[PDB]
RNA sequence: GAUGGGGAAGCUCCGUUUCAAAGGCCUGAUUUUAUGCAGGCCACCAUCGAAAGGGAAUCCGGUUAAGAUUCCGGAACCUGG
RNA sequence: GCUUGUGACGGCCCGUGAAAAUCCACAGGAAGGAAUAGUUUUCAUGCCAGGUCGUACUGAUAACCGCAGCAGGUCUCCAAG
RNA sequence: UUGACAUUGUGAAGUACUUAUUCAAUGAAGCGGAGCUGGAAUUCAUUUUCCACGUUCUAGCAUUCAAGGUCCCAUUCGGGGCUGAUCCGGGUU
């Protein structure tokens, strides 16, 4: 006989999809971190606008590259000075440089970090 | 709506929270007095 | 018992939704598909030439049975049984000073379209297998004209792709004997005698029939009311 | 010259139909197994105003019949159809006001609006508000039917084309003037830009056929040939007589 | 404004659901491993188009030479998990 | 009283005065569930996270366009006696 | 716009067909033929024919391969055929 079709439609039937095995690398090598915490912070900005809120704010102000993202500015921060980062906030200065104003928390003092880090 | 309870939502009652009272009175008088005549006009 | 109710459902005009059911003959198929069976229409529905309506009559299932197991009796040397004898006439031939003869010689069906066309303008093919499935139908089309001139007892077999299978090919369009072992001449005597009387006996008077003409089936029910 | 006025109505640039308020297009059901067997029974939900239409609509919503959902449909509302009323449509349909039977199924003499020109193109026939289709005769032999039509022609249709009982609503509305340039403003703002127009003998030569010359006048008869080219069809076209 | 198609010697033109075999989330089946394999569901069939249209959710006080409904203090709210 | 928000109404049209994303309810009853034990994250409380780009200032008889620090031109909100 | 030739075939007589070509619709759903049932009907031996063959006081409701009937599994919580829902041709109309 024929087999019992109750939709007039045809369709596309499903067939075995097989995944890809490469008899050759795409490039052999893979590339490194791109944005490890050296290149996220670049270096701390010691104008006197951010050293008072180091001292009074508790705030570390870094300038950071323009690929780096919140999460990574947090992650960076924690590993390169073994500190507790509370909250981060960015934006792009008008020479189209990105600064950080980074907050530590209440265990940590900004102004003892800042002379570690060599800058005052 | 869909931060607040389920009971600022609906009526206790068949159709609670999409048709009125009045609305849903005729639907069951009409199911009703239909479906009797019906049996009648069978026979 | 008295649980379970009888509800039979209303299937007529604005009653209850219709029920599943067989629609193959309703279904939108790809566009080859649609072509496929069309083209099939299509060449039964207008007049065929006798040049190309001959090809409808094919051997019957007995005769045909027949005629392949004596086919199959001269199968051609596969290519693992060509490696034994090369291995053995190389050890038999090179060393032992032969005169390359010492292997039988080779009883097979002759096949390939060029060659058998040749075979038959030499009076070589004691019987011809002519398929009726080829696609480029101008290929094979001459050949009954050619084995009725010259002598040579053809049959127009069903399928291409059978015919390959008896020569270790996935389609071969054309099969030939030449020469037959003396212990199976009589069976060729009978089935030449067989297929003589189905296409070469019948070559005069099927050249003068027209073919085709067959109207579909709604159109012949309006033709046999009419 | 340079193009005329209505050559350049054809590029549709700014002469395109208005429709963003349209409510849909107004056609019957699909000619299906049960319009062509039996009846279908709808349900006249509301019946509503069309932007750019003299008459109104009727939403009529039916049960699929191969699958459990609603289906709705957009009908020309003849006069006499109110919301809630059932809808019959099928060949076994009664002879009453918005039914849709084909006319092969009517008597002489009944009058039917939205005739199908053929059976399944859902509606061509005595559309606007007021107009009305009247059977004349049937010839069942062949399956024709002879109808007339609003302009007075005489037309052979096949029985099997559908039509609704009645006539169109909305009758009388061409006959309270407009009175006003505002009220054919706003006519035309829902249609199409078509209005105001400027008449040709007051342009230029090269604006139109009819302009220029120290008078305002036409200067050859505005009766034109049908074998006219584009740019030359302005005035009365192919006109079997004039005056009143 | 792509695709499927059809035009044009061609740069390209038409058309937007079109004469197309146009696609994926609820799971069941599996404790070789990751998802192959069973019912059914749904056919809607790219994408672009609003800092005045539609739209999840924050307020007050204080602070700078120049920023804040964004920072500080206090007090809330929404989404995802 | 002024500005503004809103409610119930009334007049007018051969003009009857957008769409979609998104959210909820209902109809339906497929499954899943209790006795030494389970389901409810639409009740309360408690835990975590929320990226990216814009954000200064003028907005005009001097920060815009008119060759310019030009009596010209350039959309809008707040409105005391 | 008008004529000729090509596309361009098939049957008959002094217009007919289909298959090319052309128009339209449907997420190609019920087409064609026959068989059932009854109705009209007059039979001049029996059906020589035709029509019909689940739905019309009412702004309700209509979905889980359908309940039931029957036949299998190897009984467990369930599953699979046929019928329900007439056959035949795959020409979507
Ligand atoms: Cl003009
Ligand atoms: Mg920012
Ligand atoms: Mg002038
Ligand atoms: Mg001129
Ligand atoms: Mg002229
Ligand atoms: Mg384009
Ligand atoms: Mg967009
Ligand atoms: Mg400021
Ligand atoms: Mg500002
Ligand atoms: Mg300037």
């Amino acid at each position: 006989a024929l087999k019992v079709r109750t939709s007039a439609t045809f369709r596309l039937p499903k067939t075995l999809k097989l995944a890809r095995a490469p008899k050759y690398a795409s490039k052999a090598v893979p590339h490194y971190n791109r944005l490890d915490s050296y290149k996220v912070i670049e270096q701390p900005i010691t104008s006197e606008t951010a050293m008072k809120k180091v001292e009074d704010g508790n705030i570390l102000v870094f300038q950071v590259s323009m690929k780096a993202n919140k999460y990574q500015i947090k992650k960076a921060v924690k590993e390169l000075y073994e500190v507790d980062v509370l909250k981060v906030n960015t934006l792009v200065r008008p020479n189209g440089t990105k600064k950080a104003y980074v907050r530590l928390t209440a265990d940590y003092d900004a102004l003892d970090i800042a002379n570690r880090i060599g800058y005052i | 709506y869909a931060t607040v309870s389920k009971t600022h939502k609906t009526v206790s009652r068949a159709y609670g929270g999409s048709r009125c009272a009045n609305c849903v009175k005729e639907r069951i008088i009409r199911a009703f007095l239909i479906e009797e005549q019906k049996i009648v006009k069978k026979v | 018992n008295p649980l379970t109710h009888s509800t039979p459902k209303n299937f007529g005009i604005g009653q209850a939704v219709q029920p599943k059911r067989n629609l193959s003959r309703y279904v939108k198929w790809p566009e080859y598909v649609r072509v496929q069976r069309q083209k099939k229409i299509l060449s039964i529905r207008l007049k065929v030439p006798p040049t190309i309506a001959q090809f409808q009559y094919t051997l019957d299932r007995n005769t045909a049975a027949e005629t392949f197991k004596l086919f199959n009796k001269y199968r051609p040397e596969t290519a693992a049984e060509k490696k034994e004898r090369l291995t053995k006439e190389a050890a038999a031939v090179a060393e032992g000073k032969s005169k390359q003869d010492a292997s039988p010689k080779p009883y097979a069906v002759k096949y390939g379209l060029n060659h058998v066309v040749a075979l038959i303008e030499n009076k070589k093919a004691k019987l011809v297998l002519i398929a009726n499935d080829v696609d480029p139908i101008e290929l094979v089309v001459f050949l009954p004209a050619l084995c009725k001139k010259m002598g040579v007892p053809y049959a127009i077999v069903k399928g291409k792709a059978r015919l390959g299978t008896l020569v270790n090919q996935k389609t071969s369009a054309v099969a030939a004997l030449t020469e037959v072992r003396a212990e199976d001449e009589a069976a060729l005597a009978k089935l030449v005698s067989t297929i003589d009387a189905n296409f070469a006996d019948k070559y005069d008077e099927v050249k003068k029939h027209w073919g085709g003409g067959i109207l579909g089936n709604k159109a012949q029910a309006k033709m046999d009311k009419r | 010259g340079r193009v005329i006025r209505n050559q350049r109505k054809g590029a549709g640039s700014i002469f395109t139909s208005h429709t963003r308020l349209r409510q849909g297009a107004a056609k019957l059901r699909t000619l299906d197994y049960a319009e062509r067997h039996g009846y279908i029974r709808g349900i006249v939900k509301q019946i509503v105003h069309d932007s750019g239409r003299g008459a109104p609509l009727a939403k009529v919503v039916f049960r699929d019949p191969y699958k459990y959902r609603l289906r709705e449909e957009i009908f020309i509302a003849n006069e006499g159809v109110h919301t809630g009323q059932f809808i019959y449509a099928g060949k076994k349909a009664s002879l009453n006001v918005g039914n849709v039977l084909p006319l092969g199924s009517v008597p002489e003499g009944t009058i039917v609006s939205n005739v199908e020109e053929k059976p399944g193109d859902r509606g061509a026939l005595a559309r606007a508000s007021g107009n009305y289709v009247i059977i004349i005769g049937h010839n069942p032999d062949e399956n024709k039917t002879r109808v007339r039509l609003p302009s007075g022609a005489k037309k052979v249709i096949s029985s099997d084309a559908r039509g609704v009982i009645g006539v169109i609503a909305g009758g009388g509305r061409v006959d309270k003037p407009l009175l006003k340039a505002g009220r054919a403003f706003h006519k035309y703002r829902l249609k199409r830009n078509s209005w105001p127009k400027t008449r040709g003998v007051a342009m230029n030569p090269v604006d139109h056929p009819h302009g220029g010359g120290n008078h305002q006048h036409i200067g050859k008869a505005s009766t034109i040939s049908r074998g006219a080219v584009s740019g030359q069809k302005a005035g009365l076209i192919a006109a079997r007589r004039t005056g009143l």
